[PDB]
């Protein structure tokens, strides 16, 4: 609904969601933007925060601005930051490796004081890499993403602990800021108040308060009330500004000499000269709104403020008295409570804007170093901001952050799903935030304020759980990086349309109420007693009057991927969290099939997943060929889209897009006008439609396993194209250069036919495991020839042609066509790496069909492997003779809690025979609340169930009991949702009725053939000589520890010797053994491994004599 | 689906146990119990509603039914299971361990 060329997918909503889905992409578009400067984060400020603009770079260089000299005689202010346009498009700098960037360009003013003079420029700053329309960089000329990062936001926390040996309650803060240093005042053991400073051995207040200009008389004034405070001043044991301050000197900086202007001079350093301290505009804002010090004051004055430090003191020490409220003179009143280091309030997103900027800054800060070192060393009356900036730590900083980095990940893109979600991801485990043995248990739990802002269901089930997760379907993040949410307001008990955004610590202040409740069409409740939310994620039934916000939609909680499974509220959390984890794994299938039963994500999750060809504007297609469309955009203008006709995805799968329009169709703006991968008329398909049985077939379908019909395999409803990459270079030796050419040392012309001329094969060979893709010759020099060899050279007049042969061969069981060759030459003047005369890609490709091993999944976790693709006639069918395509088993549905597949199966087959609501005698109660056109149904017509708003068991009853017949007088599913099946082998129908229907289900990217390894003997490990690891090299399977414990266990010593002698390490005894193999002879004895022989040397050679005496 | 029966007596049972938990709560709302010992009294009121729930159920099926012929044959899944497919699924525990 609301894109011109939506598939006509009737809803089962009883709800009416008022706010669209939003750009799911925002989270890192605005992002950027907002780092650049761009117009529309512009114009988007002075909708919402126009009080000033924050251009990124801009922030930067105006805290930076200006690098003043020590002796404050010359000035730098790099100002107004300017982008360029990129060097190259899209599309040409993935193919030909460049980055996709964009020129840096600022004007730099270097200023003389003591003289007088302004010398501007235009300083090209660097080379910025640049977001796509898709939020991906295409730094290197893969396609990385940014992943948004979650991390503990600059504020004061106070929080209380308890002490067993006294059992009293301990509070304390902390107001860890940016780029500044640690401070706590803490309530101890007795009735005093450490006030620790960075870090060294705490303090009584009475020593700051009076070093912060607050007399014993000034500090009994404000903190009367505070009858601890008023202890610890009775308990103060100094008294004075100047002594104070000269014993924190002496402390803080120990036996530094408390002479009385460095330490004054020290306090503002640390605390109140900005340059050593810097909480940021985030933290401001936060602890503002802690202390309620400013409302209409705009967010600025990045630097402690001690009329700050004075209220921590007495809010503290109120906690402590156990108050409720606070009024700080100058300011509204606050309220009296600790924090929660979840709790989303107090954990921001450092998006993909802040990131860079903070990288940024890394740079700007190393290069202002150097800028100021030169200009000293610089003689005056000659220099030039040209001759002061050295570009190179940006550069670097910005390479160093883009590549090589944590956060900074490979878009993972099986499916366009898959793409969509590597963005939108949180994730806690980056740099500045908490390794995954650093992880506090507490940090993976879902805290009540997840709801809306994380989704509690959808993280990886490995051992990251909790640690990454995504952002939910209508989140939206603050400026200042807090996870806003939408909500709606309601008023005098009349919900309004009028939809606004709060943070978590709003949503702990007011009310929320539920969006399944019976708003009476004017916006008022109908029953008093109403579900709702209170501050500490209690729930409880509020009249309904004291309701002041209610949830915008259902399915609000939930994130995109999750959104996506039908009949998800019936699931159980573990089997959905898996569904939502493998959702993202399917593969693009040849044809691409919608799914028969679907939420109201499968087209709002491929249009802007950026894997579909929109329209921009209006128009009407001209020419539609599988590589262009030209679209006539009404006023004159004309435009050719261009496909991406079989293009190598970042994991070896297709990216075809086909056009779903004719020459001549009318397109309006934002329709959808190409399928991309895994879609088909707009709407999200990863897999296909297949008929589901529910029996246990002849132990087959044992634990987990699937069985399919030959029909899947036949008649190509599943199988992915998978498109592998192979690259040689012809790199420059010492010995001389190495040449792709046709001929080779001992190549015959057998095995040659394939290569054309230049090296490469001719595009469409099929080559299979051990074909020259690439001729390449090195030399080698004169080596001894072996007399035998010498001889058979000789007989046989083969000459040596000493250059020797390293051509690329396609690795092991990676079989298929050639589908393009790319050559890359220093001739051309390509920038290879130096030392490359020539890069040749080959791209070959095959057509995987599924086979036995291959994973398959539903939709709701029940995944499993393809224990037998069973013939068509040996495949239990129905009355009408129509095989099933797959058979589940049962045992895995009862016990594992995800009944999901069990209705979707039903509704499946509803919405394929059709219905036909039997309301002749009017719309049975069974439809009562079931919308219109819904009453009757076609044979394969499209449905949909919102997540949380979807089809009420009972409708599903009905609508199985109302379907019409196929082509004779034949209801094959009988109310119950079951079927009378034959048997296809032995012929007898089954005894009993059995649950047919159509469930999707997907292939997932675990096929066989990338798994199945084997090793005889192949390449050895350099330093210690195992065999190596690893199917990208032959490796075998590390025979680990408990293995060895295993077989200890059953005795077998003579086994064990072997696998840790003879198939290992014992180097002169595994040629042995290959020679007594082929020779037919006793595998010799084993000998020492090369394990203990190592650790013998290292052992002579870290001077401790370790030797071995029989007696 | 028609094959996972609910029991008919269960909204009797949960408005009996929920006049219980609007006593309980009132009693706390009048000051005559700290916030500790009612939410102790509601989760023993739910613990015995979860009972009783399962215990219906338990005697409504037959022995054909096939989750619980799957149940009672020893071949997998305990009962409570069977109470969480149909019927009430309980007290869910809190981040901290807590009920």
């Amino acid at each position: 609904n609301s894109v011109p060329g939506a598939p006509n997918r009737v809803s089962f909503a009883k709800l009416r969601e008022p706010l669209e889905v939003p750009g799911l992409l925002d989270v890192q578009t605005d992002s950027f933007e907002w780092l650049i400067g761009s117009p529309r984060w512009r114009e988007s400020a002075a909708e919402r925060g126009d009080v000033n603009p924050v251009g990124g770079l801009e922030e930067v260089l105006y805290e930076l601005s200006p690098i003043e000299d020590f002796s404050g005689s010359m000035s730098l202010s790099f100002s107004d930051p300017r982008f360029d346009d990129v060097k190259a498009p899209v599309d040409e700098c993935k193919d030909k490796d460049m980055t996709y960037a964009a020129p840096l360009f600022v004007t730099a003013e270097f200023i003389n004081n003591n003289t007088g003079e302004i010398k501007s420029q235009t300083v090209f700053m660097g080379d910025f890499p640049m977001m796509t329309e898709k939020g991906t960089f295409i730094i290197n000329g893969t396609e990385r993403v940014v992943v948004s990062q979650l991390v503990r936001s600059p504020g004061v926390y106070f929080d209380e602990t308890i002490d067993k040996s006294t059992d009293k309650t301990l509070h304390s803060v902390k107001v860890i800021p940016s780029r500044g240093a640690w401070l706590e005042f803490d309530v101890d053991k007795r009735d005093t108040v450490g006030v620790r400073i960075d870090r060294k051995r705490r303090q009584p207040v009475t020593v700051l308060l009076k070093a912060l200009g607050w007399t014993s008389e000034q500090i009994v004034e404000r903190f009367g009330f505070s009858e601890i405070m008023r202890s610890t001043l009775e308990k103060d044991n100094t008294v004075g500004t100047d002594e104070a301050l000269l014993d924190i000197y002496r402390k803080l900086r120990p036996g530094e000499p408390p002479t009385k202007e460095s330490a004054q001079t020290l306090l503002e350093n640390l605390f109140f000269k900005e340059k050593r301290y810097d909480l940021a505009r985030v933290g401001r804002y936060k602890v503002n709104k802690k202390l309620g010090l400013h409302v209409g004051e705009p967010i600025t004055s990045s630097t402690l403020t001690e009329e700050d430090v004075v209220a921590t003191i007495e809010y503290l020490v109120r906690l402590h008295e156990g108050q409720t409220t606070m009024t700080v003179p100058g300011g509204v009143e606050v309220p009296v409570e600790t924090d929660d280091i979840d709790h989303f309030g107090n954990r921001r997103l450092r998006t993909v804007g802040e990131l860079i900027q903070n990288q940024i800054r890394v740079g700007m800060s190393r290069m202002e170093r150097v800028v100021r070192e030169r200009m000293t060393t610089q003689d005056v009356e000659a220099i030039t901001p040209q001759t002061l900036i050295n570009i190179r730590p940006v550069v670097a900083a910005i390479k160093e952050f883009f590549g090589t980095s944590q956060l900074s990940q490979f878009m993972d893109q099986n499916n366009p799903l898959s793409g969509l979600t590597h963005k939108r991801r949180l994730s806690a485990l980056g740099p500045g935030g908490l390794s995954r043995e650093r992880a506090g248990l507490e940090v993976r739990d879902v805290h009540p304020s997840h709801y809306g802002r994380m989704c509690p269901i959808e993280t990886p089930e490995g051992p990251n759980i909790g640690l990454i997760g995504s952002l939910s379907v209508y989140a939206r993040v603050n400026p200042f990086g807090f996870i806003e949410t939408p909500y709606r307001k309601v008023v005098d008990g009349v919900v309004s349309d009028e939809i606004v955004y709060l943070t978590a610590d709003e949503e702990d202040r007011h009310v929320v109420a539920q969006a399944n409740s019976p708003i009476d069409a004017d916006g008022r409740f109908v029953e008093p007693r109403v579900l709702v939310r209170r501050k500490a994620g209690e729930v409880e039934y509020v009249p309904s009057s004291e309701v002041d916000y209610m949830d915008v939609s259902p399915r609000q909680m939930v994130s995109v991927a999750t959104a996506m499974i039908p009949f998800l509220e019936h699931d159980d959390a573990n089997r959905a969290l898996m569904g939502a984890n493998m959702q993202r794994q399917a593969v693009p299938l040849v044809r691409s099939e919608a799914p028969l039963v679907g939420t109201g994500m499968e087209l709002r999750a491929a249009i802007d997943a950026g894997d579909v060809v929109v329209a921009e504007e209006s128009g009407v297609i001209e020419e539609v060929s599988a590589d262009y469309i030209t679209v006539m955009h009404d006023n004159g203008t004309r435009r050719t889209y261009r496909m991406r006709k079989f293009a190598r995805s970042n994991h070896g799968t297709c990216a075809n897009q086909c056009p779903i329009v004719d020459a001549g169709d009318r397109v309006e703006a934002g329709q959808v006008i190409a399928d991309g991968p895994c879609t088909d008329d707009g709407e999200m398909a990863l897999g296909k439609n297949l008929l589901v049985a529910i029996m246990p077939w002849e132990g087959h379908n044992y634990e987990d396993a699937i069985i399919l019909s030959n029909r899947l395999v036949e008649e190509d409803v599943l199988t992915s194209i998978h498109i592998e990459e192979h690259e040689i270079d012809a790199r420059d030796t010492k010995l001389g250069a190495e040449e792709i050419t046709r001929d080779i040392p001992n190549i015959s012309d057998e095995v040659l036919a394939d290569l054309d001329e230049r090296g490469i094969v001719r595009i469409g060979a099929e080559v299979r495991d051990g074909d020259i893709l690439v001729g390449k010759v090195t030399p080698k020099g004169e080596t001894e020839l072996t007399p035998e060899e010498r001889l058979l050279r000789a007989i046989f007049g083969e000459k040596a042609r000493e250059v020797r042969d390293t051509s690329l061969k396609v690795p092991h069981g990676e079989s298929g066509k050639v589908i393009g060759i790319r050559v890359f030459s220093r001739e051309d003047e390509d920038e290879l790496p130096a030392g490359v005369n020539e890069l040749v890609r080959v791209y070959v490709a095959q057509k995987r069909k599924i086979s036995d091993g291959d994973k398959l999944a539903g939709r709701h976790g029940n995944k499993g492997v393809i224990g037998k693709i069973l013939p068509v006639e040996d495949m239990p069918f129905l009355a009408d003779g129509t095989p099933v395509d797959i058979i589940l088993n049962t045992h895995g549905v009862p016990r594992r809690m995800n009944i999901g597949q069990i209705l979707e199966t039903h509704l499946g087959w509803c919405a394929h025979s059709g219905w036909k609501v039997d309301a002749a005698k009017g719309v049975p109660d069974w439809a009562a609340r079931l919308p219109d056109e819904l009453l009757e149904a076609q044979p394969n017509a499209i449905v949909s169930t919102p997540v949380f708003d979807g089809a009420q068991e009972a409708e599903l009853q009905g609508l199985l009991s109302c379907t019409l017949p196929n082509r004779d007088g034949d209801v094959l599913v009988d109310a119950d949702g079951k079927a009378m099946l034959f048997d296809g082998r032995s012929g007898e129908p089954f005894p009993y009725p059995v649950t047919v229907g159509y469930m999707y289900i997907m292939k997932l990217h675990h096929l066989v053939d990338d798994k199945i390894h084997a090793r005889s003997t192949g390449p050895y490990s350099m330093i210690t000589q195992q065999p190596l690891g690893g199917k990208a090299q032959f490796g075998g399977q590390r025979f680990g520890e408990m293995e060895c414990w295993a077989m200890q266990a059953y005795g077998a010593a003579y086994t064990l010797q072997e696998l840790l002698t003879i198939k290992s390490d014992d180097t002169v005894g595994r040629v042995k053994v290959y020679e007594a193999i082929v020779k037919g002879e006793n595998i010799p004895e084993p000998g020492i491994p090369e394990s203990f022989k190592v650790l013998l040397k290292e052992l002579q050679s870290l001077c401790l004599n370790v030797e071995v005496l029989s007696s | 689906m028609a094959d996972v029966l609910v029991p008919p007596r269960k909204k009797e049972i949960l408005d009996h146990y929920e006049e219980r938990a609007d006593k309980v709560e009132k009693q706390f709302q009048r000051g005559a119990l700290n916030h500790d010992e009612r939410n102790e009294a509601l989760v023993e009121i739910w613990k015995e509603a979860t009972d009783e729930v399962g215990q219906a159920l338990r005697e409504h099926y037959p022995d054909d039914n096939p989750i619980i012929t799957i149940v009672d044959s020893g071949a997998t899944g305990n009962f409570t299971q069977t109470r969480t497919l149909a019927g009430m699924k309980g007290l869910v525990t809190n981040p901290k361990g807590e009920f």
